[PDB]
RNA sequence: UCGAUGUCGGCUCGUCGCAUCCUGGGGCUGAAGAAGGUCCCAAGGGUUGGGCUGUUCGCCCAUUAAAGCGGCACGCGAGCU
RNA sequence: CGAAUGCCGGCAUGAGUAACGAUAAAGAGGGUGAGAAUCCCUCUCGCCGUAAGCCCAAGGGUUCCUACGCAAUGGUCGUCAGCGUAGGGUUAGGCGGGACCUAAGGUGAAGCCGAAAGGCGUAGCCGAAGGGCAGCCGGUUAAUAUUCCGGCCCUUCCCGCAGGUGCGAUGGGGGGACGCUCUAGGCUAGGGGGACCGGAGCCAUGGACGAGCCCGGCCAGAAGCGCAGGGUGGGAGGUAGGCAAAUCCGCCUCCCAACAAGCUCUGCGUGGUGGGGAAGCCCGUACGGGUGACAACCCCCCGAAGCCAGGGAGCCAAGAAAAGCCUCUAAGCACAACCUGCGGGAACCCGUACCGCAAACCGACACAGGUGGGCGGGUGCAAGAGCACUCAGGCGCGCGGGAGAACCCUCGCCAAGGAACUCUGCAAGUUGGCCCCGUAACUUCGGGAGAAGGGGUGCUCCCUGGGGUGAUGAGCCCCGGGGAGCCGCAGUGAACAGGCUCUGGCGACUGUUUACCAAAAACACAGCUCUCUGCGAACUCGUAAGAGGAGGUAUAGGGAGCGACGCUUGCCCGGUGCCGGAAGGUCAAGGGGAGGGGUGCAAGCCCCGAACCGAAGCCCCGGUGAACGGCGGCCGUAACUAUAACGGUCCUAAGGUAGCGAAAUUCCUUGUCGGGUAAGUUCCGACCUGCACGAAAAGCGUAACGACCGGAGCGCUGUCUCGGCGAGGGACCCGGUGAAAUUGAACUGGCCGUGAAGAUGCGGCCUACCCGUGGCAGGACGAAAAGACCCCGUGGAGCUUUACUGCAGC
RNA sequence: CGAGCUAGCCCUGGCCAGGGUGAAGCUGGGGUGAGACCCAGUGGAGGCCCGAACCGGUGGGGGAUGCAAACCCCUCGGAUG
RNA sequence: GUGGUUCGUGGAGCCAUGGGGGAAUCUGGGCGGACCACCGCCUAAGGCUAAGUACUCCGGGUGACCGAUAGCGCACCAGUA
RNA sequence: CGCGGGGUGGAGCAGCCUGGUAGCUCGUCGGGCUCAUAACCCGAAGGUCGUCGGUUCAAAUCCGGCCCCCGCAACCA
RNA sequence: CCGAGGGUAGGGCCCGUGACUGGGGCGAAGUCGUAACAAGGUAGCUGUACCGGAAGGUGCGGCUGGA
RNA sequence: GUGGGAGAGGGUGGUGGAAUUCCCGGAGUAGCGGUGAAAUGCGCAGAUACCGGGAGGAACGCCGAUGGCGAAGGCAGCCACCUGGUCCACCCGUGACGCUGAGGCGCGAAAGCGUGGGGAGCAAACCGGAUUAGAUACCCGGGUAGUCCACGCCCUAAACG
């Protein structure tokens, strides 16, 4: 989709906007499973460690299920499909028979009226959720977990997705969002599909302002501030940095890489 | 234009306040020293009800 | 002169020098006459409006008897800009 | 002690000078009084009136009221006061806050961390203009009243009797509970009219005894109705979820309604009754009291943004919590307990005065400044919180009186010319609301646009079409149309109310910034690219714990640059950076002991120390430019000259592409042609010899937009030629109060000199009676600030880096 | 010792008169094979327009031992973000 | 690896000690400034201990100390206005 | 005016700093192939080294004086 | 009231002229190279796309007006 | 109409093996590459050659044809679904309902463009190596867009029988 619009107003032309169609007539959130008190706020304790945030549209926390194995075997109706305004993908609220409400992020396909569940039985169907050793090699599959019983952590983003590619013995190797080839425990689940809602990557945001509706205040350049309060600063009419590009603290951004070397998650990774 | 005292019996006792001044080391000193030197008022006298 | 003598230009106000632009005398003129060239006498008064530039100066434009040159803290900011 | 722009204290100079703090404005009469422009009262005049009026909150803390008083405080006076002295004055179960709840945040048992101090911190506590909770209208004081009195009306509590029921939690579930804009229905607040009712009263000056003028025609109000409206389906089975248990909720299934029919719950009427009640007139105030009065207390229309409210519709940026509240069960308890009546008893602590856009708060002041929420009447102008006048109400700003110079400020107008003014039309002008004709290039199809340019606007009369409210009608209120005629110079007759265009630069746009000289072309901005990050993420703060990131997970988060959009962003990896290199070279601690030394009679004990094994880093090998950056020189040739497609040659890592180019970049420079001008160092179009453009420190364009910067034309003009007159506030004089910087001392002229080379002071000469007041600014190298420039000092700081040396960090 | 000025953010409330413009969307009409799409009407969008409060602080004049240690008059920016 | 002692790595001991190693009970152990032999000295890894020393808010005494711009900041209803 | 770089056969460049020895590409001349010209092949010629001085035995080379050439600086006022 | 004509404001087409500029035609013997016609010595021609002093080269698809 | 026929006609979905490039493991050495010849380039850091495992993209060998299908452009491994044109037999149905067709309208290779995904091979531009007087060319080694998919644009051709 991607609602367009005419341009009667600068601006209000290169807008554009999601298209809530996929939004099945529910809008207000279900209290009890959510909404949580969320306590927005750009600094930690005393100082700012994330900078330009602040400011932006008041927000309710939707407490989603990130862990399915709490119901094994118990099969669910999916309800409503819904907005969600801490995430990129939409989520879809759902009736278990058990009598349990609970949201899932909500799978690209997976339609209100659909029945889904979880456990190494369930059937390999968008919305089902299965440890990764159960599912068949090769399909997609999101909402992975790194860890059994951890929680799932992996493509959850709007519309994205992970492939499985093989098996090697107590762990299966993945194909993560970012092209990182991982090798996941057979005992992390994994509800099968993709993300939905991938027209997300589209919208212009449009204005100034539509960026501080989302909490994100202007961000200044090293280039505009002085040598004060930053690598590139001064001194006259503008200038080309001066030296390899750096942050604020004044390590190389352009290039330079980061991971720990030594860490021990290296050995069950083999991409980029 | 606008000045930099704008009263408030609130922030006034919550901040230069004897409570206030007991709960920190350094504020404790700032007692004692008042206490040592004489001052009949140790801390400022906000007021009312 | 640094326990400060504010500086370019313009404006307002001027005053002074003459090695005189004009006008007034005058000698020579390769000065017929008319107009000039040149030096000598002589400052008493007169010495325009503009276009361009911050401009001083120029360059033009339309005239003029002429569109003089300099000093006065590159006269004048306890007078202005 | 004569000196230190010395320290402190005092008194002088300027000076009876500048001033006396908004140009909203004052005159008189009568009091009082030792003493009146300044106090009290009356009349007349002026000012505010989406405040200059009243209601709150904050802050202030006696400033309130009353008696007596002016020493000082008051920019003058003072008989006055926010001033001095004394006394009095602030009443609450219902308004506010606490014996209620939670927000961010604070605290903090537990737990974690830190040399100490201390940091963190899920439970709970704390924390309020947010949630919850029971008062309306009148009467009284000199001063308090939702507090006291009066009338109506509520709230918990404890104890009783009367009756119902499984009662019962700090625990479960429900609810409380939520955005923004736009909104409907019906009410109320408030407001306009009335030939109707109520009233003292009044015929003025030519006319009016009139359905005349003037005044006023409500307020609260239980139950019960009534009109609005807000909420909510009733069953009955099944149950493995709501960290126990639930009959509750939730989910599944079968019914009956889908309606608000029924139950509620508000609001608004109405309601037993209870109040209030003008103008005028009479008095005596410093004010309020009588009468008007058995006052009337009725009918229309306008009508909210306020009520019904948890109403509706649309949208995306997706909109607190907890208690009270209803329900649920558990432990216990069911002679308890709880619910409904009805009685009776109990209902505590703190605020209330007064100022409150201000002479009582924040600005040293009785300061032209700052100050948060409510009400804010009428008419008229299209609307309105706008503007002009005016209700109520509060004011004439705590120095006056005259004068009528220059000059200044604010204001008005002007012959002819009209931008000649000037750095610039700076300033001022013209323009101006609404209605109707009418509008170009360009364009991203919206805009450009109020384009431009026009016309209409008043009042009277006739005819005439639509609403709203009432009934399908009168009226009252709204929008209109057509047609005759009237008056002025002129009809948005006063007040508020764009000058227009052409064309360049820069920035796309709204935005933002140097509070207190810079609002911009700077920052920001969507958007484009690079890059880091696999989640106990990178990154940031922290010694740590810890947190933020993020209750996020590559469609995401950090860093960097460019900065809508259009069309594009070329070559060089030699050097620096970053990325990839299980080779090799170098490479510390450590391993290792060849070999050597010192003592010992010695066994021994103590040292040196080579092979070789030795990380990262560096070296070397590769790539990488939306990484740091760089992107040449000289000679010759075309059948007129010229000029060079072509060629030679030297050195590059490569040797600037397109596009633009006398530029916000052009030195020589007013480069040279062209355009605009009577004239053009600017401007616009070109040419290119680009001192010294050029592609994300982006390049060339770009509709729209800008208090941005440049040029031009029209319009208009006191900008100018070239001034002139008028106005008011000062200046001037009189009365009252009365500063200041400065000051070695002064009995302080001109000239030509001279002097440390710019003399009132020294020389000579010239001039010149003594002392003032309004003015002018040439001098006292005038005043002001131990020059802000320059240099100096082995002075000091901020900044940078392949300067040194450390450190955090890795 | 200071965030009672100022800067930013967190929590919880308040304010923004009145007039313009007229997006999408609905409804109907045309249109096709069904579309697109063109019209009307409705609708009430927007860092949209004029403009008060309110927030600014553009130009000029005043003020400069001030009313004021940043003020006053005229003028001007924004004013549902 | 550092601190202490006059000892700044010096031939650097002795005394404390964060890190690694890691004994012994008299024929055991530390020391006498690298070390070794000799000669001696003392007996670590637990604790307590007046006194002579320091200070003077406070009481008293004395001054080749002040005498109200001195002396305490305050002679005084001053840590006040 | 000041700083440093540079004048070499016809053209463009080496050659010095560690003095004795002028090298490269093109071009020019003679000869070949071709019908002929170019290409290609075979041979050859050409340099007071900007000039006036001396330094040494000996100067392109070292050192001073001028003649042009090129690039850099001309700041605070 | 109508109204010749005049005035002021803005448009529609047309023609003249304009520094400079874009290709074009024509102009007996100037420079540069080989593109084409013989397999033209790289079959050509081609729509498009980028690049190059110039003919032109090259990717991609195509056609015989070629093997 | 009725009953049948062939087909690379069209769309979506799904799938098969071969080859390639790249990575990992193995074993293996002193050269591979390329050419007219060469060099560039790659390779003891261990290439090429060969085995094994994996990844991924595109295009479908023999069948295969001088063949079929389509209105053109064009259409090729295989499976299904959705669907279009057309041929035949039967002569049963309607009963002249026809041919063309300004315009409109749709379709329209390759290249190109917009947004996004994908990237093995090849390949404008580009860089190097030789050829050459000179080579911005024909030969070689690297190599970017593109070639590929989705939606939207583009509308040209020797769209030629
Ligand atoms: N009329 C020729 C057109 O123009 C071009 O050709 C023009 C030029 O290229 C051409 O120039 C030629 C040159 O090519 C050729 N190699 C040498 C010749 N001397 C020149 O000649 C030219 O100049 C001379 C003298 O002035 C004239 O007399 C002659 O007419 C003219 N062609 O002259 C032509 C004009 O006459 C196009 N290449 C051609 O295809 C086109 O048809
Ligand atoms: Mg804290
Ligand atoms: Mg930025
Ligand atoms: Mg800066
Ligand atoms: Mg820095
Ligand atoms: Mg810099
Ligand atoms: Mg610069
Ligand atoms: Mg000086
Ligand atoms: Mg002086
Ligand atoms: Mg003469
Ligand atoms: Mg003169
Ligand atoms: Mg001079
Ligand atoms: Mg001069
Ligand atoms: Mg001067
Ligand atoms: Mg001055
Ligand atoms: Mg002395
Ligand atoms: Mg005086
Ligand atoms: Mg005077
Ligand atoms: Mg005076
Ligand atoms: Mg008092
Ligand atoms: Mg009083
Ligand atoms: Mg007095
Ligand atoms: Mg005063
Ligand atoms: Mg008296
Ligand atoms: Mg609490
Ligand atoms: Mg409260
Ligand atoms: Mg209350
Ligand atoms: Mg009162
Ligand atoms: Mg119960
Ligand atoms: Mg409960
Ligand atoms: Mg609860
Ligand atoms: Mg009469
Ligand atoms: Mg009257
Ligand atoms: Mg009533
Ligand atoms: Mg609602
Ligand atoms: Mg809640
Ligand atoms: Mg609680
Ligand atoms: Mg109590
Ligand atoms: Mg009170
Ligand atoms: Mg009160
Ligand atoms: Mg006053
Ligand atoms: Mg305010
Ligand atoms: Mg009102
Ligand atoms: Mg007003
Ligand atoms: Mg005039
Ligand atoms: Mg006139
Ligand atoms: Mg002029
Ligand atoms: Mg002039
Ligand atoms: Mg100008
Ligand atoms: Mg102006
Ligand atoms: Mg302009
Ligand atoms: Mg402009
Ligand atoms: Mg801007
Ligand atoms: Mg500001
Ligand atoms: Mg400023
Ligand atoms: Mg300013
Ligand atoms: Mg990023
Ligand atoms: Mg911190
Ligand atoms: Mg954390
Ligand atoms: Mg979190
Ligand atoms: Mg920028
Ligand atoms: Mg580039
Ligand atoms: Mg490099
Ligand atoms: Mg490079
Ligand atoms: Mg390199
Ligand atoms: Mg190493
Ligand atoms: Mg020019
Ligand atoms: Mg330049
Ligand atoms: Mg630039
Ligand atoms: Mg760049
Ligand atoms: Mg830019
Ligand atoms: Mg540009
Ligand atoms: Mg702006
Ligand atoms: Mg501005
Ligand atoms: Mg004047
Ligand atoms: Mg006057
Ligand atoms: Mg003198
Ligand atoms: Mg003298
Ligand atoms: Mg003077
Ligand atoms: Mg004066
Ligand atoms: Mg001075
Ligand atoms: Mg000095
Ligand atoms: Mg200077
Ligand atoms: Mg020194
Ligand atoms: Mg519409
Ligand atoms: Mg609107
Ligand atoms: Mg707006
Ligand atoms: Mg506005
Ligand atoms: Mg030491
Ligand atoms: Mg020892
Ligand atoms: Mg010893
Ligand atoms: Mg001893
Ligand atoms: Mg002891
Ligand atoms: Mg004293
Ligand atoms: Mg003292
Ligand atoms: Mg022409
Ligand atoms: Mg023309
Ligand atoms: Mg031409
Ligand atoms: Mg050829
Ligand atoms: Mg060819
Ligand atoms: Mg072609
Ligand atoms: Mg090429
Ligand atoms: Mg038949
Ligand atoms: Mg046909
Ligand atoms: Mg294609
Ligand atoms: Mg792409
Ligand atoms: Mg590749
Ligand atoms: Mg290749
Ligand atoms: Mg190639
Ligand atoms: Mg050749
Ligand atoms: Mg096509
Ligand atoms: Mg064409
Ligand atoms: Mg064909």
């Amino acid at each position: 989709a991607v609602k367009k619009f005419k341009p009667y107003t600068p601006s209000r032309r290169f807008m554009t906007v999601a298209d809530f169609s996929e939004i099945t007539k529910t809008e207000p959130e279900k209290s009890l499973v959510k909404p949580l008190k969320k306590t927005g706020g750009r600094n930690n304790q005393g100082r700012i460690t994330v900078r330009f945030r602040g400011g932006g549209h008041k927000r309710l926390y939707r407490i989603i299920d990130f862990k399915r194995w709490d119901k094994v075997g118990i099969p669910a109706k999916v309800a409503a499909i819904e907005y969600d305004p801490n995430r990129s993908a939409r989520i879809a609220l759902l009736h278990y028979v058990d009598g349990e409400k609970r949201y899932i992020i909500a799978p690209d396909g997976l339609q209100v009226g659909q029945q889904v569940v979880a456990g190494p039985d369930a059937p390999i169907q968008v919305g089902n959720a299965l440890p990764l050793r159960f599912i068949p090699v090769g399909t997609v599959v999101h909402a992975v977990e790194l860890e059994p019983k951890k929680g799932a952590k992996l493509a959850r983003a709007a519309g994205t997705s992970a492939q499985i590619q093989g098996r090697e013995g107590d762990y299966v190797i993945l194909r993560l969002p970012s092209g990182e080839l991982r090798k996941v425990h057979g005992e992390c689940y994994a509800t099968v599909g993709a993300v939905g809602n991938a027209d997300h990557k589209n919208i212009v945001l449009g204005k100034a302002g539509r960026s501080r509706w989302l909490g994100r205040r202007p961000h200044v350049r090293g280039a505009a501030m002085n040598p004060v309060d930053h690598p590139h600063g001064g001194g006259e009419g503008r200038a080309p940095r001066g030296r390899p590009p750096a942050s604020p603290w004044g390590w190389q951004t352009k290039g330079l890489k980061t991971r720990k070397r030594r860490k021990p998650s290296s050995r069950f990774i083999i991409a980029r | 234009m606008k000045r930099t005292w704008q009263p408030n019996r609130r922030k006034r006792a919550k901040t230069h306040g004897f409570r206030a001044r007991m709960r920190t080391p350094g504020g404790r000193k700032v007692l004692k020293r008042r206490r040592q030197k004489g001052r009949w008022r140790l801390t400022p006298a906000v007021r009312k009800r």
